[PDB]
């Protein structure tokens, strides 16, 4: 469960980069 | 960039190959995290039709080491190896979890089926659709049909 939960947080900060990345576009 | 393409053509042969273990796997390689957890949810779907985790002789050698009988000898050399060190009990967790709900179910353990469909429900990866499956399945007509479950104003407004 650990191991899943934290490739969901990285995957989440992922998408959170990406609309930074689109946020300054 | 070559190799990761040749990763996501890989998979694509290997889900003609009916070999479905190996299409994900290949996913995994090709650098696409988000794709991996796309067809997890896929295949939570597909284990819900089936009411059960699909079984093959090659899933039977992998996973055999947190689930009774199952352990097939004469399965590739490369597949033996690999899966000692343990990995797979953690990777395998979040279907694990899964697979024991149903068999929770089953076993007239309807206390703690309900603890970990509602587990699985709290991680927030979920969107809209891969919610509403599951209530017409298994939240609504099993456990909320029927009383047998006091409740009070927080545990009802958490709800």
């Amino acid at each position: 469960s650990l191991r899943s939960v934290f490739a969901t947080s990285k995957e989440f900060d992922g998408p959170c980069q990406n609309e930074i990345d689109l946020l300054f576009s | 960039e070559i190799a990761k393409e040749i990763y996501t053509t890989l998979g694509n042969q290997m889900l003609s190959a009916h070999n479905i273990i190996e299409s994900i796997a290949n996913f995994s390689r090709a650098g696409k995290y988000e794709l991996v957890k796309s067809y997890s949810w896929l295949l939570f779907e597909a284990s819900c039709m089936e009411g059960q985790k699909l079984d093959d002789p090659v899933l039977n050698a992998i996973v055999s080491k947190n689930s009774p009988a199952e352990d097939d000898v004469i399965i590739p050399q490369d597949i033996l190896d690999c899966v000692v060190t343990n990995s797979m009990r953690q990777t395998l967790a979040p279907y694990a979890v899964l697979s024991q709900f149903y068999e929770l179910r089953d076993r007239e353990d309807w206390g703690q089926a309900l603890r970990l469909l509602l587990l699985l429900i709290e991680f927030p990866y979920l969107p809209k659709h891969y919610l509403v499956l599951l209530v017409a399945k298994f939240l609504y007509p099993i456990f909320l049909l029927d009383d047998k479950k006091l409740m009070d104003e927080d545990s009802v407004a958490t709800v």
